[PDB]
């Protein structure tokens, strides 16, 4: 089975790393990215990185957030600076390769568990 | 050259491979009806006569098809 | 869209940042959506394997005393299966891990190759040598194999069910 | 086909008899994969095999089925070899 754990921290004050090991398959190929999903039940894109290194980014996180990954370990790793009290909520951690997507959820064929992001002031 | 959809020529040989494969499904419903039924009963003459001419007449009607349809 | 086996289904435009190790740099990206075409497959490679196949279960119909029949029916059954497995893997590029139709010509190989020891099998039971004579009501005569009965019904409805699946998986 | 197992560097001076010369090399070493070879050649060649067997189960007085069955696996063979020597 082809599994995504992620790990990182939940509450903050602010800075964050969010990793993302994948186990099960080995992603060099593919696009990992991340969402967020805050309340109310609609998924955003915040960042994406290819088999060439090259980052794509959200609008609402542009310069902010920066992606990462490690391909012999095979993870995906996301920096939070200048967390604000709206960035609260569940970040996902997906893989797949990008048809008709690379901004879209349903391009990615493998999804995390998520980890629960909060700020308060 | 390799073209990878469907041609006419593929058609055709498909065509001509599923005759011969019904062929050989012939023979092998004659001796079911033969061996198979025979004891229970206790005509396969009247399957081969019937194969003979409905065989080369349907391809004969397939090649017709055929040679209408693309020509 | 010069697409011989591909359908251009759309681009998708965007841009993005590079960092290497002399700095970074944008990237303006496009991606085009092709989607392979099935039928020449289908009509080449999955109808014959599936007719092949279905030949080689039509063994179990014939009676058990055929024995030269049976045999040269299967061994050549492998033999067409064999020929059917070079000509499509001729047609794919040369990737380590198994592709699905990789994996259906494999699943059908194994099909032929369980009917031909499904044939032994029943031979090795057959008793008389000589098959029925025509006009007796049943010298006694060889009995219909009971592996033969109950294989005309689980081989193929494993392949149906194997079709099932395989249709349903990648579809 | 390959997947790359490890990569070294080494720099070293190769002393030619004019004088030593700087080079560089990068080193990779590639494992060939055998998922192809596994399903593609080695396990039809098996099966055939194993089916060549099936004669020693036919009765010796069935002649015909059992020189059929041996010489088209021979046949079958043969055509495996071939047509990978042309693959490959
Ligand atoms: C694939 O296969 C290729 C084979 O073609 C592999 O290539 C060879 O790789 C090995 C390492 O994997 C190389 O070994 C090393 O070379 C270094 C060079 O350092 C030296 O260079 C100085 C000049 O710049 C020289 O004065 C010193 O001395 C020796 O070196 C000369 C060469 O100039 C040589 O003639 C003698 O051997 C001298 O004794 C200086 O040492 C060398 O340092 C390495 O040795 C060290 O390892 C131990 C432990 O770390 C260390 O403590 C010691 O100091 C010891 O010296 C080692 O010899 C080799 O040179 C490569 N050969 C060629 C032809 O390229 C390749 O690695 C494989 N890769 C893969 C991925 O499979
Ligand atoms: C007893 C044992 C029981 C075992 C059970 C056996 C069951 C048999 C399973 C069959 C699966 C068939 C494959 C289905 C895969 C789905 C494929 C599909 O969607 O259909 C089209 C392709 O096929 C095609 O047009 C190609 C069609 C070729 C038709 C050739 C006629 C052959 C007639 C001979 C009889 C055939 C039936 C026999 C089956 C046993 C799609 O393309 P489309 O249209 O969008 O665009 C044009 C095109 O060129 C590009 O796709
Ligand atoms: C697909 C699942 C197949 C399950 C098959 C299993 C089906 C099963 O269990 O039946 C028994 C079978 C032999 O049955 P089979 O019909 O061939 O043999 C009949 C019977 O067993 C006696 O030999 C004879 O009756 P009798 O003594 O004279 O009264 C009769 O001859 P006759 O009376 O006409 O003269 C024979 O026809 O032996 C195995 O187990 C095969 C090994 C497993 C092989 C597995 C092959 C895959
Ligand atoms: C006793 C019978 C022996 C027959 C063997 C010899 C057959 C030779 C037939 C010649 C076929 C031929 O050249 O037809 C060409 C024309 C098209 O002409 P063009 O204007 O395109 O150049 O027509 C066409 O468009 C191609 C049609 C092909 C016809 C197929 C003939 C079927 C033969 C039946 C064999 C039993
Ligand atoms: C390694 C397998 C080779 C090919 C298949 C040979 C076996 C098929 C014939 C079955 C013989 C075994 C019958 C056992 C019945 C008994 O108990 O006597």
């Amino acid at each position: 089975q082809v599994q995504l754990q992620e790990s990182g921290g939940g509450l903050v004050q602010g800075s964050l790393r969010v990793s993302c090991a994948a186990s099960g398959r080995t992603f060099t190929t593919y696009i990992m990215a991340w969402f967020r999903q805050a309340p109310g039940k609609e998924r955003e894109f915040l960042a994406a990185m290819d088999q060439g290194r090259i980052q794509y980014y959200g609008d609402s996180v542009r310069g902010r957030f920066t992606i990462s990954r490690d391909y012999a370990k095979n993870s995906v790793d996301l920096q939070l600076d200048g967390l604000r009290p709206e960035d609260t909520a569940v970040y996902y951690c997906a893989a797949g390769a990008g048809f008709w997507g690379l901004r879209t959820a349903s391009s990615y064929h493998y999804w995390g568990q998520g980890t629960q992001v909060t700020v308060s002031s | 050259p390799k073209i990878p959809y469907v041609k006419a020529i593929d058609m055709y040989l498909m065509g001509c491979f599923v005759f011969v494969f019904l062929a050989l499904l012939e023979y092998a419903f004659v001796n079911y009806i033969f061996f198979g039924r025979g004891p229970q009963r206790q005509d396969v003459n009247a399957i081969d006569r019937w194969s003979r001419i409905v065989f080369p007449f349907t391809f004969s009607l397939f090649n017709l098809v055929y040679w209408l349809y693309y020509v | 869209s010069r697409l011989n086996q591909y359908d251009l289904l759309g681009q998708t435009v965007d841009s993005g940042i590079v960092q290497s190790s002399t700095g970074e740099y944008v990237v303006m990206t496009t991606h085009f959506h092709l989607k392979r075409k099935i039928g020449y497959f289908v009509i080449q490679t999955y109808l014959p394997c599936i007719m092949t196949v279905i030949l080689s279960q039509v063994s179990f119909w014939l009676n058990r005393e055929s024995v030269p029949a049976r045999t040269v029916f299967g061994v050549t059954t492998v033999l067409t299966m064999t020929t059917l497995s070079i000509s499509a893997r001729n047609s794919l590029p040369k990737v380590a891990y198994a592709t699905a139709m990789d994996w259906f010509i494999a699943v059908c190989y194994a099909f032929v190759f369980s009917a031909l020891i499904e044939f032994a099998t029943v031979n090795y039971f057959t008793k008389r040598g000589y098959a029925w004579d025509g006009k007796s009501v049943v010298k006694t005569f060889n009995s219909v194999s009971k592996i033969d009965r109950l294989s005309r019904i689980a081989f193929p409805l494993l392949f149906g069910i194997f079709n099932l699946v395989y249709w349903a998986t990648y579809l | 086909q390959f997947s790359i197992v490890e990569h070294r560097l080494v720099s070293r001076n190769v002393v030619f008899a004019t004088g030593a010369y700087p080079r560089l090399s990068l080193s990779f070493r590639l494992k060939r994969n055998i998922g192809y070879f596994i399903l593609q050649t080695y396990m039809p060649s098996i099966l055939i095999t194993i089916l060549s067997w099936v004669s020693f189960w036919i009765n010796y007085d069935a002649s015909a089925a059992r020189v059929a069955l041996g010489i088209t696996t021979v046949l079958t063979m043969t055509t495996i070899n071939t047509h990978l020597r042309e693959t490959l």
